[PDB]
């Protein structure tokens, strides 16, 4: 019953990162 | 510096502080 | 970038200034 | 109207003066100083349809959206962020919907998260609007931290399948979708099923209109503009469709940019690398051939996109560098590569590999190797933690690529790959009772019978046929005439009792392709 | 007479009968006879196999899963006396799991000096109660005749009878021509001669001349120098309960194994010493321990189960090596320690391979010498492979160890830190011995948590049933890695020694009490508890942020009101005396300071005549009316001076005796 909880908790955590990754990038053009 | 791993809201409202109230430009072709 | 530098690493303020305007 | 991107101030928001239809997205965020009074004096209810998606993020003051766009009706879902036409996220003050007029997400789902003020959920169905209801992830809200008495704001027939109904319920036009201002009227559709042309809903473009971006119909002059204004995607025309690019094997026309067949599509990667994760990543390089670089993949899902994977997937058969896959949990096969025969591996997956495989748990198929061949120019094979892919297919892929002499010891994880076979031993003698079962069953012998370790009889009760004992090997030494049918007696059985019983074989792995051994059939035996 | 031909020892034969022909000229088996493990033999294999020359088997006859063998009159048509010098489960005839064995054919089995008869799982065996064991045995109370064909009554056991002495009103016979040597009541067990006179008081079964200790056929207990003697005096010694031997018997057989080198205790010539002894080899008089050396056969033994582990129970020294593939079993490390945790020394190497489900080897606390005399190949005195769940060798600060020779095979055991290796490198003292990937570093310690820090309690509150705790919020660098807090309580008043708690709100730290909390609810009062928490963090695909864990704490419960004074029995043994007796409360909850007794007359705030019973479980109530109804109240107390903590009432009634 373990690893099903291992994935999504990290995978929902994984979800949140690339949407953060398209936040910081357009701040420099410079 | 807040010598900490800025992750999520710790990173978020730091950026709302540091980029401030201009924030930055999220202008796709500009 | 900042998810590798502020969350995975720890940034500077200038790296936050690098990701200012 | 195109997709818009507003941050840090409400200034660019009144640019929405007359937009009746969005052909694009919307990404508005980072508004903490905004107030609920800042949104009461704000609406653009001309808007009916969005193609792609919406972003919602940390906009404060914001409480409901029936004020802004009570007339928004359809998300086409034409671009999906991680297969979402919407994620609502970290939305403080955001209390309710009132948005009854949204009718069809034709494509995609909605992930709902951290919207700590949300109510008004239960009385509205998902199969009505969302074709797929399962991929929604709705969490971390006021109604979730259970406080909301979810009603409709108000507290179409099924034959109106996609065309929907008008106000009185009559099914709309074949080219309507969702609603019609007059029942069964392409002109007086609310929305178009397939194309929009000239205040009406059509399916195809009557000529000279090109079937342009699957909802409309533009003449030759219009697409001709789209090329020349980049002097950005200079568009081309093929198959009565103005499109950004010709697909693979195609050559432009100098005159009308017809994607004519070549006389013998380089998707040169940014940085020589696409790290591949998503539906959002999947729309990008659809129909390519040349992968001028290496690729990294982590897709640990479970909502298996395998078909719509294969839609915007491999018409490639070339990789200039290596390949990488780590922790891609979800998928079972790799057959969906329609062309794939060559990887160079000139850029080495480190460990001097052409390839990387790690934590790929559900994978069972590489290919039908008889159908789908394989060629590796340079590099070895990192094969690790893939518990549903046997060493057989590995040694096939060693052989089909021909690189069997390249790889080294535990480049291929010898244990964690395939641990979760050809023969089947049969019960050469069966004895039953009301309380006992004695069996003799066929002798398996490996060539090196030093390697033979045991016979593993899985048994359990099963009156249904919807379906754990080691048994010793007999003495080989020769077998012209020997009952090396080994025996084991079941002893603790109740009268009139049904089991699922099957043997399996246990040997020692030699470092060759594994001499497999047997199971037995799942036999169903009832006592007296 | 009684000794015609060869005097042979015992024989044990398996899977072929080329070797059973050796009992042709063998007239005597000085030992036992076991024909076993013959699933390929047939009835044809034993018909042309007949030995009337073999007469006496001193210990027993054993049979064990011989297919095909049907009768012993086909094999040995004259089997008569089994002296029982050695006994299997105290049996002198062990017939175990004989398929196809149709009868005994023991029409002339007459005497057994010592033992009983084991007949088990012999699905074909008849002629068992007919060959009456009471006429053969001294003690048929210990016989084992079960699971046979004679038991489930289907045997057509026919007697030869379709001047023998008679005792229904029926005599007993052995053949058509063999009456039993039946002696009268005054001849108890010594046997008797041809005319029927009683022999000496030392004979057995038969004798040649009466009233003479030199003339027995078998002796009752003892024998020395042409005469069945009463005892074995010095300088001679007792031997095997049918004879006496001297010192040079016992001395020289002690020296011939240079194996049960014979020793001496209580004027005997015994093979090995009795309990708590380590011999003086000179006089061999069972010297006291100054220990169980278990030399394994061919220097090795593979242990893979508890049944394979119970075989060497109580060992200390191993003059040999071990092989280990123990992957499961019930009551592991407790059955395994009581058998094998006692083991201190190993001469040879050690092998462990693929031993899966085991987590801690701390229970071999004795195992502190490894000589490495036999070596695991690759110049190892040690082998460890694929031992997956193993996370503790030992507390090496606790367990010291000597490994004399060899290197250390450390391979594919993915749940142990290299520090425990570097502990074992240091504490066993072999750090400079191991060569290149004797220790496969990258195949070990890669699938287990390594919570390097400690969880520490910012707040502790207790009660009798409730313990409120606040402790350290651990935070990984990316705090999303923290997945839980894993409180593993278990009840332990001893300090020689399961709840998971979610992560709190990280969310801030100017002054953020994200000290996580736990209150317990169902706890036993006055009760101490091995409780230990651990941070649950995420194993990264890279270096995992390790985490913390609390120490095994031991917090005793508070002392509250004691339980009911158990069994109030008020017995009116007089007109004025009533003896009230009881048991202590099941929950003292604090040290029981005293007990309280009230009593009250039944008619036919106020003071009742009362009694504080201090640390006593009984009371006589005196000064009472004759034959009068009383109501008696009983309480217990676990606190005596400050505002007492006492039990509930235990009501009982007694009426005194009349006049």
């Amino acid at each position: 019953q373990i690893l099903k909880e291992l994935e999504e908790s990290s995978f929902r955590k994984t979800f949140e990162d690339y949407l953060h990754n398209v936040v910081f990038v357009p701040r420099p053009s410079r | 510096f807040v010598n900490q791993h800025l992750c999520g809201s710790h990173l978020v409202e730091a950026l709302y502080l540091v980029c401030g109230e201009r924030g930055f430009f999220y202008t796709p072709k500009a | 970038g900042i998810v590798e530098q502020c969350c995975t690493s720890i940034c500077s303020l200038y790296q936050l200034e690098n990701y200012c305007n | 109207c195109p997709g818009m991107d507003i941050r840090n101030n409400l200034t660019r928001l009144h640019e929405l003066e007359n937009c009746s239809v969005i052909e694009g997205h919307l990404q508005i965020l980072l508004m903490f100083k905004t107030r609920p009074e800042d949104f009461r004096d704000l609406s653009f209810p001309k808007l009916i349809m969005i193609t792609d998606y919406l972003l919602l993020f940390r906009v404060y003051g914001l409480e409901s959206l029936k004020d802004l766009f009570p007339n928004l009706t359809v998300i086409r879902g034409s671009r999906l962020f991680f297969n979402y036409a919407l994620v609502i996220f970290e939305m403080v003050h955001l209390k309710e919907l009132g948005l009854y007029n949204l009718m069809n997400i034709t494509r995609g789902s909605v992930r709902i998260e951290k919207n700590n003020e949300l109510c008004y959920l239960a009385t509205i169905d998902w199969s009505r609007i969302l074709d797929s209801v399962e991929d929604n992830h709705i969490v971390l809200n006021k109604d979730d931290n259970e406080e909301c008495g979810d009603i409709c704001p108000g507290t179409c027939p099924t034959i109106c399948k996609s065309h929907g109904c008008t106000a009185e319920g009559l099914c709309c036009h074949s080219e309507c979708l969702g609603n019609c201002s007059q029942p069964d009227d392409p002109t007086k559709c609310v929305a178009c099923r397939n194309f929009y042309l000239d205040g009406r809903c059509v399916e195809t473009c009557p000529p000279p209109y090109y079937h342009f971006q699957d909802w409309r119909c533009v003449n030759f002059s219009f697409c001709q503009d789209l090329h020349h204004k980049c002097k950005c995607h200079q568009y081309v025309i093929h198959n009565n469709k103005c499109i950004p690019e010709c697909p693979s094997g195609y050559t432009m026309n100098s005159s009308n940019l017809l994607c004519t067949p070549c006389l013998g599509k380089v998707c040169h990667l940014l940085e020589g690398e696409k790290t591949i994760d998503s539906v959002t990543s999947a729309q990008e390089l659809r129909g390519c051939t040349v992968i001028n670089g290496s690729l990294i993949i982590n897709i640990r899902g479970g909502n298996n996109l395998a078909a719509e994977l294969e839609a915007n997937l491999g018409l490639i058969e070339e990789i200039s560098g290596y390949l990488k896959i780590r922790r891609s949990y979800a998928l079972v096969s790799l057959s969906f590569f329609r062309k794939l025969r060559l990887i160079r591996g000139e850029t080495l997956e480190i460990g001097n590999y052409s390839f990387y495989a790690l934590d790929n748990q559900n994978l069972r198929q590489l290919w039908d190797w008889s159908k789908h061949n394989l060629t590796i120019t340079q590099g070895k094979l990192f094969f690790h933690y893939n518990p549903k892919l046997c060493l057989s297919e590995i040694h096939k892929m060693e052989e089909v690529s021909g690189t069997k002499g390249r790889q080294e010891r535990n480049d291929i994880a010898l244990k964690t790959n395939g641990d979760q076979e050809n023969e089947l031993l049969k019960f050469s003698y069966i004895r039953t009772s009301f309380d006992k079962i004695l069996l003799r069953w066929e002798p398996y012998w490996p060539p090196d019978f030093r390697d033979l370790l045991g016979f593993m009889l899985f048994y359990k009760e099963a009156p249904y046929q919807n379906v754990v004992v080691d048994i010793d090997p007999p003495l080989r030494s020769n077998d012209p005439k020997s009952q090396n049918h080994p025996g084991w007696l079941m002893r603790g059985l109740k009268p009139w009792t049904q089991y699922a019983i099957f043997v399996k074989t246990l040997v020692t792995f030699s470092d060759e392709r594994r001499t497999y051994g047997a199971k037995s059939d799942i036999i169903y035996v009832q006592t007296d």
